[PDB]
């Protein structure tokens, strides 16, 4: 039988200005919701590099908790 | 800002504006109460937000824009 | 008064634990030498300071 | 040992002089830099 | 007053006047003697009284007069 299945999706990072260098996010960066009613955390699994002079980027985040709370 | 005396003897200096109801940081001499001095004057977050025309929320100072 | 006849045990003697040469009574600590009137005015004996040199004893008095 | 104040020869162990300069990258600093 | 560097690289800042024989407040780093820094420069009561043209002895700053 299939065990508990992780929750995952996509998020949009927004920079103050378009980017000046080929900056990088490592796998296992944390994402948290400021809302008190959803304290569950999220983390990434694969790296991403942001291309220079870019302005947004879409990365995938995986939820540590598994169930309905994701 | 600065204060002193010239070789001729005449005294020179500055008188920075003083305001009532402003928040001021204080440092006691030799950590003794009953020995106050004012270090500087810090405004409120609202006051600081009112007296600046910068619309940027944030960003590194090294960016040309 | 109390005579020896009521003494059970005694332990009394000199000591040099407290020893100062210069004594002064500073005024309340707001007043400070670089921004106003006379700061302090100490007192010493010339013979005393030979054994214990420049040993100061300071007390702030809120009153003055 | 008594001779000439030699003392214990194990006092100057193998870790006495062997060492190296201290820097990061030993714990937690290196995990983000695995590009 | 302020100091920094521009994105081009050129350095900018200020050089406030420095005076000999002025009283300066000092704050030691980590409360260690042999680690001084000057916080600000405070003048004497006479000097401050000489370099101000305000004749009022006192009064709330909110009064129009």
């Amino acid at each position: 039988k299939r065990q508990s299945k992780r929750a995952y999706g996509d998020v949009t990072i927004q920079f103050y200005q378009p980017l000046d260098m080929r900056m990088y996010i490592p796998a296992g960066t944390t994402f948290t919701s400021t809302r008190q009613e959803y304290p569950q955390q999220f983390e990434t699994l694969v790296d991403y590099y942001a291309e220079p002079d870019s302005t947004e980027i879409v990365v995938e985040v995986y939820c540590k908790e598994t169930g309905v709370a994701g | 800002s600065f204060i002193g005396r010239t070789p001729e003897g005449s005294v020179f200096g500055t008188k920075p504006l003083i305001t009532e109801g402003s928040v001021v940081l204080i440092g006691f001499l030799n950590d003794d109460i009953n020995s106050p001095i004012i270090l500087s004057v810090y405004g409120d977050n609202e006051q600081n937000k009112m007296i600046n025309t910068n619309p940027l929320d944030g960003g590194k100072f090294d960016t040309e824009s | 008064k109390v005579p020896t006849e009521d003494f059970i045990e005694e332990d009394v003697g000199k000591s040099d634990v407290e020893t100062y040469s210069i004594f002064t009574a500073t005024p309340a600590g707001m007043l400070k030498e670089l921004n106003g009137d006379v700061f302090s005015k100490p007192q010493f004996h010339p013979e005393l300071t030979d054994r214990y040199g420049y040993t100061k004893f300071e007390v702030e008095n809120i009153y003055l | 040992i008594l001779e000439d104040g030699k003392g214990s020869p194990h006092r100057f162990a193998g870790l006495w002089n062997q060492s190296s300069d201290f820097m990061g990258g030993l714990m937690g600093e290196d995990t983000s830099k695995e590009l």
